[PDB]
Order: C-alpha cells, then sequence, then structure tokens
C-alpha cells in the first residue's frame, strides 16, 4: 500500500511552493499524512490523493500554514489525476496572485474547490468552467474583479456557489443548474436585472444578492422556488411592484429587501397570505407606501417584522393587537395616524423591540 | 468501510516526537503532541 | 464619549456596590483602566469588554451598541435577565460574543446578522425561546455556534447546514424537533456535532457516513427512531453518542470496524439481538456502554480483545450464558456491569486479574457458585454488588483487605457460615448489606471498628447471640436493620450513643428487657 510516485512528487512541489518543506522528509506521504491530506487506495493498492487543504480555519484542527512571504499555488496540483477537493484559506503569498488557469486541468476529478480569503487578484478565469463535476465552488472574500465567466454554465451538477465579498461586475449569471442549492454573491458590483432564468434553479434553498447594483423587479415566476429558506436582495437598486403571488415559497423564513431605495409600490393584502413558515419579513427603508396590510397579522411563524423608514400611511391595523409571536415590529419613520392597538401584554414583552417613534399622526395611550 | 487510530507519526510538521494524546472536553477526541504544543490528528 | 456608554451600561446593573467601583466619573478619568474595560494602545479606544462572573443582576444596556471598536464582549456569569439589545448588532468589529450563564430571554435578535467579523456566539445556557435563525447563516466566518441549555423551539433548517466554515454547533437542551437532514454532511469542517436533549424525531440519515470531519456526534436523549444505518460505518468520530432515543434493529456490524472510536454509547434504546463479536477489534475503544436495551445472547468472549477498555456497561438486556474469562486481559477496565441480565454460572477466577476495577456490578442475574477467592487481588474495589443472584459458601475472609471498598452488597444469596470479622477492618465502607442469606454465628463486635459506615442490613440470616455493645461507637451509622435473625439478649444501652442513627430494625429476634432509654427517634 505505497503512494503513486509522481502524485508523491507532485504532493512535495505543493508543500514547498507553500512554504511547509518538512513534507519532503516524510517517506510515504498517504502513510504518513498530516491533517490536510486524504488518500485512497485503488484496486491495485496504490494510493492516490484525493484532498488538499490548507490553513487554519481556527487553528483548533489547522492545516499547514503558509510562509506569508514567498508562497503561490503550485502547477504540480495538475499531477494530481484523483484530487477531488482542494482548500486555501487564509493563505497569504508572496504576492498576492491571480487564481491559475491551469486549476481547470484537474475537470475529471474536482469536487471542491474552496479558496477562501487569499487576496487573489484579477479576473476569474475562464477555464475553471472545464471543472465540470464542481459541487462546491468558493472563491468568498478575495479582491477578484470582472465577471462571473459565462462557462459557469457548464457546472451542471453544482451544490453551492460562493463568490461572495469581491469587486465582480457584470450580470448575475444566467445559467440554469438544476441542483444549485446555494447562490451567494452578495457584496459585489453586479448589474442587470435579476435573469429570469434564476427561477428555474429548483433545487435552490438561499439566495444572497445583497448589496450589489442589481436592478429591475423581482421575477414574477420566483413562485416556484418550493424550497427557497432565505432570500436577501437587500442593498441594491431593485424597483417594483410587489410579485402578485408569494404562495408557491412555502419554505421561505426569511425575505430581506432593506436598503433599495426606489422600491416603490404598496404591500397588497394577498401578496403574503398563507406564508405558515415565514420568519423575518424586513421592508426597511425601500420607499413603501400604502396602508400596512392585515394579511401581515395571520402569519403563524413571524417573529420579526420591519417596515421602518418608509412612507407608510394610515392606521396601524387593529388585528396589530393580537399578534403574540413578534419578539421585533419596526414601523418607526412612516406617517401612520391613528391610535395604537398594541395590548398591554404585548407592550411590556416587547419593550424597545417594539418601535414607533417618528410617526406624527399616531395617537399614543400608554406606551 | 471503517476507521483507524490516528497515525501522528508526521502530523506535527517538522516538530519530531510526534504523538497521539486524548482529550476531554464528558466526550473524547484525538490530539496529535509534540514538546508539549498540540496539532490535529490527520 | 465612550465613557457615557459605559456609564448607560453601569446604570442598568441591578446588584452592585463596591463591584465597579473603578467606573468612578468622579475621579478615575482614564476609563481604560477600569475593571474589565481594555483598550488597544493605538487608538486608545474601548476594544474588549470582560465582567465574567461577577453577578451584576441588571440588564445589557443598548449603549452598548456605542462602543463601535468593541471586538470581544464577555458577560457570562452575571445572572442578567431582560433582552438581547438590537444595538448589539452595532458593534460591526466584533469578533467574540460571550452572554452566556445568565436568565437573557426573548428571541436571538435579527441584528445579530450584522456582526460579519464574529467567529465566537455563545449565548448557552439562558432562557432564550424562538427560532435558531436563519440569518446566521449570513455570518460568513463564524465558528463555534453554542446555544445549548436554553428554550429554542422550531426546526433545524437545513441551510444550517450549508457552511464550510463552522467549527463547533452545540445545540444541547432547547425544545427542537424536526428531523435530522441528509444535508448534515454539507457542515464539512465542522468537528463537534451536538444536539443532545431535544425533541427530534424521523431516522439517522444513511448518508451520514459523509460526515467524515466529525470528531464528536450527539444525538442522545430524543426520540429518533429506525436503524444504525450501515454508513454511521463511515464516520470517524471518536464519540458516537447514540444512547436513549427510539433505536430499534441489531447493532450494525460494521460498527466492528470504527477503530478510531474512543466512547461508543448505544445505551437506552430497543436495540435487539446479539452483542456482534467483531466489537472486539475495538483494541482502541475506552468506553462501551449498551446497558438498557433488549440484546440477547452470551457475553462475546472477544470483548477480552478491546485491550483499552475502562468502562463496560452490559447491565439491564437479556444476555445469557456465562462472563467470559476473557475479561481478565482488560486491565483497564475501571468499571464492570453486568446487572439484571440472565447470566448463569460462576464469577470466573481470571477476574481478579483486573488489577484497577473499581467497581463491579452483577446484580440481579442467575450466577452460582463462590466468591472466589483470588478476589483478594482486587485492591482497587470501591463498589461490590453481587446481589439478587444464587452465590454459596462463606464470604471469604480476604473481603476484610479490599482496602477501600465503600458500598458492599451481597445480599440476596445463599451466604452461608459466619460473617468474617475481617469486615469490620473495612474503614472506608459506607454502606453493608448482608441481607436475606444463611449467615449465621454471631454478630461481630468489629463492627466498631466501621467509622465511616452509615447503613449495616443483615435482616434475614440466622444470626444468633447478643447485640454488642461495640457498636454504640459507630458515629455515622443511620440505619442498624438486624431484624429476622435470633439475636437474644437486652439491646444494649451504647445504642444512645449513636446520634445519627434514625433507623432501626430488630423485630422478630428473640431480645428481651426494655427498649434502652436511648431513644433517638428523630423519624
Amino acid at each position: 500500500a505505497r503512494t503513486e510516485p509522481d502524485e508523491q512528487d507532485a504532493v512535495y512541489d505543493i508543500m514547498r511552493a507553500t512554504g511547509n518543506d518538512w513534507a519532503a522528509a516524510i517517506p510515504d506521504v498517504c502513510r504518513g499524512r498530516w491533517h490536510g491530506i486524504e488518500c485512497m487506495p485503488d484496486q491495485d493498492n496504490v494510493y492516490h490523493v484525493v484532498s488538499l487543504s490548507f490553513g487554519a480555519l481556527s487553528d483548533d484542527t489547522a492545516f499547514p500554514t503558509c510562509d506569508p512571504q514567498r508562497s503561490y499555488v503550485s502547477e504540480s496540483l495538475t499531477r494530481l489525476k484523483h484530487l477531488k477537493a482542494l482548500f486555501f484559506y487564509r493563505c497569504l503569498g508572496r504576492a498576492p496572485q491571480r487564481i491559475p488557469a491551469f486549476l481547470g486541468r484537474l475537470g475529471s476529478s474536482l469536487q471542491t474547490l474552496v479558496l477562501r480569503e487569499n487576496g487573489f487578484l484579477g479576473p476569474i478565469p475562464d477555464e475553471l468552467g472545464n471543472l465540470t463535476n464542481l459541487k462546491v465552488l468558493d472563491l468568498h472574500k478575495n479582491h477578484l474583479n470582472g465577471s462571473i465567466p459565462l462557462s459557469f454554465n457548464r457546472f451542471s451538477g453544482l451544490r453551492s456557489l460562493d463568490l461572495s465579498g469581491n469587486r465582480l461586475t457584470g450580470s448575475i449569471p444566467g445559467f440554469v443548474l438544476p441542483a444549485l442549492s446555494v447562490l451567494d454573491l452578495n457584496q459585489n458590483l453586479l448589474t442587470g436585472p435579476v435573469p429570469p432564468t434564476l427561477t428555474s434553479c429548483g433545487s435552490l434553498i438561499k439566495i444572497d444578492l445583497s448589496r450589489n447594483r442589481v436592478t429591475g423587479p423581482i421575477p414574477e415566476s420566483q413562485n416556484r422556488l418550493n424550497q427557497l429558506v432565505l432570500l436577501d436582495l437587500s442593498y441594491n437598486r431593485l424597483s417594483g411592484p410587489f410579485p402578485s403571488s408569494l404562495q408557491g415559497l412555502n419554505s421561505l423564513q426569511a425575505l430581506m429587501l432593506k436598503g433599495n431605495n426606489k422600491f416603490s409600490t404598496t404591500i397588497p393584502e394577498n401578496a403574503f397570505k398563507g406564508l405558515k413558515n415565514l420568519m423575518i419579513l424586513v421592508l426597511s427603508n425601500t420607499n413603501i407606501q400604502g396602508s400596512i396590510p392585515k394579511s401581515l397579522t395571520r402569519l403563524n411563524s413571524l417573529r420579526v417584522l420591519h417596515l421602518e423608514g418608509n412612507n407608510l400611511t394610515g392606521e396601524i391595523p387593529l388585528e396589530f393587537r393580537d399578534v403574540k409571536h413578534l419578539s421585533e415590529l419596526r414601523l418607526n419613520d412612516n406617517s401612520l395616524t391613528g391610535p395604537v392597538p398594541f395590548e398591554r401584554d404585548t407592550v411590556w414583552r416587547m419593550r424597545r423591540k417594539l418601535r414607533l417613534y417618528n410617526n406624527a399622526g399616531l395617537c399614543v395611550n400608554r406606551d | 468501510a471503517g476507521s483507524r487510530l490516528p497515525d501522528c507519526s508526521h502530523a506535527c510538521g517538522s516538530c519530531s516526537p510526534c504523538r497521539l494524546v486524548m482529550v476531554s472536553f464528558c466526550p473524547m477526541a484525538y490530539k496529535c503532541m509534540c514538546n508539549n504544543k498540540s496539532y490535529p490528528v490527520p | 464619549n465612550e465613557g457615557k456608554a459605559l456609564m448607560a451600561i453601569k446604570g442598568s446593573f441591578s446588584n452592585l456596590v463596591n463591584m465597579l467601583l473603578d467606573w468612578d466619573d468622579v475621579h478615575n478619568s482614564d476609563l481604560c483602566s477600569w475593571r474589565g474595560v481594555f483598550c488597544d494602545n493605538v487608538s486608545y479606544s474601548v476594544v474588549s469588554l470582560n465582567l465574567s462572573s461577577l453577578n451584576l443582576g441588571g440588564e445589557i444596556s443598548p449603549a452598548i451598541g456605542d462602543l463601535r471598536n468593541l471586538q470581544s464582549i464577555d458577560l457570562q456569569g452575571n445572572k442578567l435577565a431582560g433582552q438581547i439589545p438590537d444595538e448589539i448588532g452595532n458593534c460591526a468589529s466584533l469578533v467574540y460574543l460571550d452572554l452566556s450563564e445568565n436568565l437573557l430571554y426573548g428571541d436571538i435578535p435579527f441584528s445579530i446578522s450584522k456582526l460579519k467579523q464574529l467567529e465566537t456566539l455563545n449565548l448557552k445556557n439562558n432562557q432564550l425561546t424562538g427560532p435558531v435563525p436563519a440569518t446566521l447563516t449570513q455570518i460568513p466566518n463564524l465558528k463555534r455556534l453554542d446555544l445549548a441549555g436554553n428554550h429554542l423551539t422550531g426546526e433545524i433548517s437545513r441551510l444550517l447546514y450549508w457552511n464550510e466554515v463552522l467549527q463547533y454547533l452545540g445545540l444541547r437542551g432547547n425544545m427542537l424537533t424536526g428531523t435530522l437532514s441528509s444535508d448534515m454532511c454539507q457542515l464539512t469542517g465542522l468537528w463537534y456535532f451536538d444536539v443532545r436533549g431535544n425533541n427530534l424525531t424521523g431516522t439517522i440519515p444513511e448518508s451520514i457516513g459523509n460526515c467524515t470531519s466529525f470528531q464528536i456526534l450527539d444525538i442522545s436523549y430524543n426520540q429518533i427512531t429506525g436503524e444504525i444505518p450501515y454508513n454511521i460505518g463511515f464516520l470517524q468520530v471518536a464519540t458516537l453518542s447514540l444512547q436513549g432515543n427510539r433505536l430499534t434493529g441489531r447493532i450494525p456490524e460494521v460498527i466492528g470496524l470504527m477503530q478510531a472510536l474512543a466512547v461508543l454509547d448505544l445505551s437506552d434504546n430497543e436495540l435487539v439481538g446479539p452483542i456482534p463479536p467483531i466489537l472486539g477489534n475495538l483494541s482502541f475503544t475506552g468506553k462501551l456502554y449498551l446497558h438498557g436495551n433488549m440484546l440477547t445472547g452470551p457475553i462475546p468472549s472477544e470483548l477480552g480483545n478491546m485491550s483499552r477498555l475502562s468502562y463496560l456497561q452490559l447491565n439491564d438486556n437479556k444476555l445469557v450464558g456465562t462472563i467470559p474469562p476473557e475479561l481478565g486481559k482488560l486491565e483497564q477496565l475501571f468499571e464492570l456491569n453486568l446487572a439484571n441480565n440472565r447470566l448463569v454460572g460462576p464469577i470466573p477466577s481470571n477476574i481478579s486479574s483486573c488489577a484497577a476495577l473499581n467497581q463491579f456490578n452483577v446484580h440481579g442475574n442467575l450466577l452460582s457458585g463462590s466468591i472466589p477467592l483470588a478476589f483478594r487481588n482486587l485492591g482497587s474495589l470501591t463498589y461490590l454488588n453481587l446481589s439478587s443472584n444464587n452465590f454459596k459458601g462463606k464470604i471469604p475472609v480476604e473481603l476484610g483487605h479490599i482496602i477501600n471498598l465503600d458500598k458492599l452488597d451481597l445480599s440476596g444469596n445463599n451466604f452461608s457460615g459466619s460473617i468474617p470479622l475481617t469486615l469490620g477492618d473495612l474503614e472506608h465502607l459506607l454502606i453493608l448489606n448482608l441481607s436475606r442469606n444463611h449467615l449465621s454465628g454471631q454478630l461481630p463486635a468489629e463492627f466498631g471498628n466501621l467509622r465511616s459506615i452509615q447503613m449495616i442490613d443483615v435482616s434475614f440470616n440466622l444470626l444468633s447471640g447478643v447485640i454488642p455493645t461495640e457498636l454504640g461507637q459507630l458515629q455515622n451509622l443511620n440505619s442498624l436493620i438486624l431484624n429476622n435473625n435470633k439475636l437474644h439478649g437486652k439491646i444494649p444501652d451504647q445504642l444512645t450513643n449513636c446520634f445519627t442513627l434514625v433507623n432501626l430494625n430488630v423485630s422478630f429476634n428473640n431480645l428481651s428487657g426494655i427498649v434502652p432509654p436511648m431513644a433517638n427517634f428523630s423519624r
């Protein structure tokens, strides 16, 4: 049970490129392992390297550190014909490098690729589209610029895409990945409308696009994601109106539109009817108009309701007298006008988490 | 497929007497140790 | 200005007098010297607030959000009530938040999701109610999530499990319902998964074999049904706690291949079938807990091949056959508990090879034969329970030289002969129960040297003679149960000198006289 010699020298190369030369002195790498390499045998009792990770992901169970001054991603990774995962976490090198194109040459086997907080520069190499068995791609928190390569549409079986915390421009990708579950692109510079192709990614359980420059409305088709648990479109430039039906989205626990300062519409009463599981609604500072509708009273699971900083008018529905479950309710900084229906139990429990200030009309009685 | 006891023989980088020692936080997990410093098991 | 915030923070601590006398704005003006306030030497701004265990009792002031540079907050052990304020989400640079061991309630605030630098969220042991919210999946670099010991409801959203960075997931002792999701295998950098003591149902996912980074897996004390899937065999966990559910079927023989196991707990389920002998391939396992199921068949002699086993509990099952002499091999066995099975045959003598054994419990079997005398070699024994069997013969005299015995229970057997005087040498013995035997001869006066003893029960034997004066010396004895022998004579009056004696029983002997006026009938 010994390691394929060529893979062995690739491993040596990679470890020297990273600053960890004590590996070269190790006689058989897949037998003398360190946390940060995993091997598997083939049917002729040869060990092949299957996982390679670096960095201290909080140091309890740390991976080989990198020389901050002189380390780099080694081209010798291309010799690991069986590498199924590769992981780099806060591994900082000689200069800030670009992501290398030669990573694409592991397309037969690479199933997970995580390059997280390494100060990577420049555009995402086109040839990573050649990793067509990838289920997990994460390049979160680097300094990447440019566009999301179009070739990402060849990730037919991708499970999770994290490109957040970069300077990515251009549009949301217009792919259709049937099995994609997490899409995280928040804190970038992405522009354009939300391509309606996005609602053909039915496996989606999380869409985090917040803090970009995406424009246009929410796709009306959005009803289609039955599995979506969280949706965050905060701090973009969306325009209204609210999609007529939301009722298909019966896993949605969180919807946050906060910061779309020109969203500008009403909350119709049939928008949120029957959202059993909905627990968090953040429509704050988005130029909402009209009256606060009453269906928002009968949302069984709703705990957090933020509607502050809008042009909401009218009186506070009397139904808001009988809502026992909310832990936060923000109607402050509007122009609501009437008396206040909140019952004593509610005011006492909520305390400062029920906020009603800066509403000039409001007729206050006791709280 | 199974499991095996972690072998620490080369798990402390370039610290040599790298040997396995167990930890209680009671449930139990393994670590590698060399000259009083801790490292994670392969 | 940060000092104004710190003064509001102090203004909502309830019970405080000389506690933060440092926080004296009259004249203790450099607040970077105040108790528990730490500044960084460049900005001289408040970066770390530690007030652990001062028991200040009030609330967390919203002014906590007026210290923006705070990187760490530790308010643990202060019996703080109220809610976690929203303004806590204004400490944008916060890395570490420990509000554990308090009386905080209400929900986990939404604004906690604004803390993008947060690594440790420690809210264990409070009274928080509500969901484990999805907003904590927008804390990109969160590593330790301790929420154990609150009253969290709702299910565990599978979104939680899509996280490469999370290390510690502690949800113990909440009231979480729902199942365990297959997506659990996406926590790829996690070593600690703990949902013990909730109200989780469903089965163990058959994809659990994909969680190969787990060092600890605890799903104990829920209501999980189904069988233990074959792919449990792929985990690289050291500690596998499944005890206390409704798991059915047999123990999967693939568990025999999990040599990395340090602690395997399958206890209190509805497991049936035999103890797989392949379990002896756990040459490195230090703990094996199979008690409280319906396991049948014999004790596998292969259990002798687990060289490092220290705690073996097979009690309260349906086990048959012999106690393997092979357990003589387990050189580290500290505790052996075989109570309440259907074991027959005699204790093997080779069991005296377990030189470090502390507890030997075989109560409630069909064991037989005599106490093998090689037992003298068990100088570590603290606790010996052979009660409720069919043991014969004389109580070995050598039993008296087992120095640190404090619980000795031979009750409910057929021990004959006479009490060995050497029992009076057990100066650490707390309980001596020899009841329901055929012991004869006299009540040894050397029980007068049982200085620690708290309870002596020799009822239901053939003990003849008088009650020795010497038990009047026993100062910690609270139960002298001597009924149903053939004692005779007057009750000695020195049983007045038994202060703590609170329960006496001498009925059904042939005693005579008046009960001495050493009557301490406090109960």
